[PDB]
RNA sequence: AAAGCAAAUGAUUAGAGGGACCUAUUCUCAAACUUUAAAUGUGCAAACAACCCAGCCUU
RNA sequence: GAACACAAGCGUAAAUGCUUGCUUGAUUAACGAUUUCCAGUACGAAUCGAGACUGCGAAAGCAAGGCCAGCGAUCCUUUGC
RNA sequence: GGGUACGACCAUACUUGGCCGAAUGCACCAUAUCCCGUCCGAUUUGUGAAGUUAAGCGGCCACAGGCCUCGUUAGUACGGCGAUCAGUGAUGGCGCUGGAACCCGGGGUGUUGUACUCU
């Protein structure tokens, strides 16, 4: 018995097609960009974070309906620009690209100088002030907001999406979220640990693994300075966002 | 193509017995023995007067094994059938199976508590690079040139070890 | 035994069309509605909360209050001798824009057009010709019809 | 209403190509079947308690 | 072409279906407005809101029962504040 | 002339088979100390570059199916209004007017927005 016969294909609906290529949720994407009715069309920001074999990309999006509009991205592959070139991919990397495109946002709306973030980088959840979250006073100017989309990933504790937003959180842009997914929460004791995460931003683990991996080696590119450039890094990040590869 | 080659991918031990009391413990005190690695049970769907078995009743054990015990689990279930099969054990899919009778013959000291149970192989072969059919974002699926076919399977067993009755 | 439901009737009317279900799509979620904006009233039927009753299927009103999710109509209905403005509360899926006066505000722009380009004396475009006056026809061949006698056994199945 | 069953659901006649079976056809149908789809209908609009254009105040 | 307690229709595929984890939005809700029957009365059911305290979520968000059938005046008795 | 990320319309974009694919990229791909999750690192999670276009992906083709569009079917089927119209009836044509559907035939097989980019 054949079911592919020609009846088959009169009464086929095809499916969306970013839903046919696998690339886009429209269950939660409707949920993402609908707004309240009595806002009459007032621009509503995403941060979009994906991740390739290679790269990570980090986006800000207004959303319209002949096609998104995209303000200020950054990716992973200039980082080099500033003194990174190696991994690319880890904890220590997503932080870095999500602090460099809250920054290149910032410059661009004119409000660096303001609203400059957290310097000294700690894993702490602390809060974010938002409008319907005034956090006490409500009369000093609020930040530029922004809500986190990860797409079809799977949301774990100690992934590297939401390395990239601690990254932009600390930058100075106003996500909501909870520390509950941070690499050292413990969910028995509904409690956060910095040091642990601390420890990750920096990349402290990869260097463990790459000088337990030197060892192995001997009887079958240097490390305890990672949080050398890391934090030289994030100084010159916070210096100069807006400086790119030209050609 | 270096890549082109057929691997095994997993091998699958079945042992379905009746009932749900302590023959189901002793057998999976078996398999787990064997298998080195904790077996799962599995529950019936329908209710038959004449196997004598209700609905979601526990009946089966079983579990997967991947890498080099599967290799070499898989040696010790050729050399009991001393490698030699039949025509009719080669799906069209590319995988192929048998079946021990006593599991004391795949060389495990016999226990006069345990008892003497009969087991279930199965070998399932693929190229590398399936996981376009497996992943979770932009599902896709396998070129048919590149899937494996009936024909190769016995071409590959032939090649690691021969003796196939047609 | 006919029975008086909310929905007593609604088998072929709250169906989606063939090869069309679905839920909305996102063009329809960032319309935007303003009180005093003309709309048409149509039912999903892939959204059950907030639909209509069946008789405000395919009406036209206006617009008087604006909700998170919600949208108050003003519709006209017929009854007995007289007519009654009910106001009827719908989610915003079921509502879609009017181009009922579309064709009024082309006009009125057409005419300030007219207006400023003859105070600043631009040309004027051309007008139409009628095509009911008279005037000559000079055919190159005139044919003949005249029940050819083939069409009698034509019409014979 | 019409039309269709060489399209989904239901009913149904007979040959053919590879006793059931499969493939493509074929006779004949539907108030509680339908891809398609009229005529007659039905809602709104066609200006002054209004619409533009400019500058201005208030929350 | 399955399922969604039950009659039927509509609807639904990274779900409105199945499994699992955590929960009590089946609470309160200042006499807000509206639909259905209709005299434009009541009763039943349902829709759009505002305020309190919450649940699940990283978040946007969803939820004041199980979508639409499953119910009851005056007088009298009885309970809560 | 192209790639990636986010999209709008949601088959002219789908299904089957064959062929080709310069670069950037996208992938397949290596492995389980740590975060995390499984009967099984298969999926999922964390860390690398050893190989390869085989597949995925893109492009082209097919007396290919489907889909879209224009004709034809056809002024046919059906309809509103009229008659001291025809006919035993069943029904039908006429006057003023509106007007379909499948089969079949010709053609076609995605358009496009924002940002970072390769020749
Ligand atoms: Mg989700
Ligand atoms: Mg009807
Ligand atoms: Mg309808
Ligand atoms: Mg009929
Ligand atoms: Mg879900
Ligand atoms: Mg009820
Ligand atoms: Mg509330
Ligand atoms: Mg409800
Ligand atoms: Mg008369």
């Amino acid at each position: 018995k054949v079911v592919k016969n020609k009846a088959y294909y009169k009464r086929f609906q095809v499916k969306y097609r970013r839903r046919r290529e696998g690339k886009t949720d429209y269950h939660a994407r409707r949920r993402m960009v609908l707004q309240d009715k009595t806002k009459f069309g007032t621009p509503k920001y995403r941060l979009v974070v994906r991740i390739t074999n290679r790269d990570v990309i980090a986006q800000i999006v207004h959303a319209k309906v002949v096609g998104d509009e995209v303000v200020m991205a950054a990716y992973s592959h200039e980082l080099p620009l500033f003194g990174i070139e190696h991994g690319l991919t880890n904890y220590a990397a997503a932080y870095a690209t999500g602090l460099l495109v809250a920054r290149r946002m910032l410059a661009k709306l004119g409000l660096a100088e303001k609203f400059v973030g957290v310097k000294e980088v700690d894993g702490s959840y602390a809060a974010v002030r938002t409008k319907d979250d005034d956090q006490g006073d409500d009369e000093s100017r609020f930040p530029f907001k922004a809500i986190l989309d990860v797409g079809l990933a799977r949301t774990t504790t100690g992934a590297r999406v939401f390395g990239v937003l601690k990254g932009a959180v600390d930058g100075g842009l106003a996500v909501p979220h909870r520390p509950n997914r941070f690499p050292g929460y413990n969910k028995e004791s509904d409690a956060l640990n910095a040091k642990v995460h601390r420890d990750r931003i920096f990349g402290r683990h990869v260097a463990d693994y790459l000088k337990q991996v030197r060892e192995e080696a001997s009887s079958n590119v240097s490390p305890d300075d990672m949080e050398g450039m890391y934090k030289r890094a994030h100084a010159a990040i916070r210096a100069d966002p807006t400086k790119r590869r030209a050609k | 193509n270096p890549m082109r080659e057929i691997v095994v991918k997993k091998l699958c031990i079945n042992i379905c017995v009746g009932e749900s009391g302590d023959r189901l413990t002793r057998a999976s005190k078996v398999l787990e023995q064997l298998c080195e690695q904790t077996p799962v049970l599995s529950r019936a769907r329908l209710t038959v007067r004449t196997f004598g078995i209700r609905r979601n009743e526990k009946i089966a054990v079983h579990c997967t094994v991947r890498g080099k015990k599967a290799e070499e689990l898989l040696e010790k279930g050729l050399k009991v059938k001393e490698f030699e099969l039949k025509s009719y054990n080669f799906s069209d899919t590319g995988s192929f199976g048998f079946g021990i009778s006593e599991h004391i013959d795949l060389g495990i000291k016999y226990d006069p508590s345990t008892g003497i149970y009969g087991m279930d192989f199965y070998v399932v072969l693929g190229r590398r690079g399936e996981r376009v059919a497996h992943r979770k974002r932009r599902v896709s699926r396998v070129g048919f040139n590149h899937r494996v076919r009936k024909e190769e399977a016995m071409k590959w067993f032939e090649k690691v070890h021969d003796g196939i009755i047609f | 035994v006919h029975s008086h439901g909310y929905k007593c009737g609604t088998r072929h009317l709250f169906a989606k069309k063939f090869r069309k279900h679905g839920v909305p799509s996102v063009s329809t979620i960032l319309t935007n509605f303003k009180v005093g904006d003309y709309v048409d009233v149509v039912a999903d039927a892939a959204v059950r909360a907030g639909m209509p009753h069946k008789y405000y299927h395919g009406r036209t009103g206006i617009v008087w209050n604006v909700t998170p999710r919600g949208v108050g109509v003003i519709i006209n209905k017929p009854v007995r001798n007289r007519t009654v403005r009910k106001r009827i509360c719908v989610r915003f899926e079921h509502v879609r824009k009017s181009r009922c006066q579309e064709a009024f505000k082309q006009k009125l722009k057409d005419l300030e057009a007219f207006r400023a380009a003859k105070k600043a004396g631009t040309p004027l475009p051309p007008k139409k010709v009628s095509t009911r006056n008279g005037g000559f026809v000079c055919p190159k061949k005139v044919e003949v019809l005249a029940r050819r006698t083939a069409d009698y056994e034509a019409m014979i199945p």
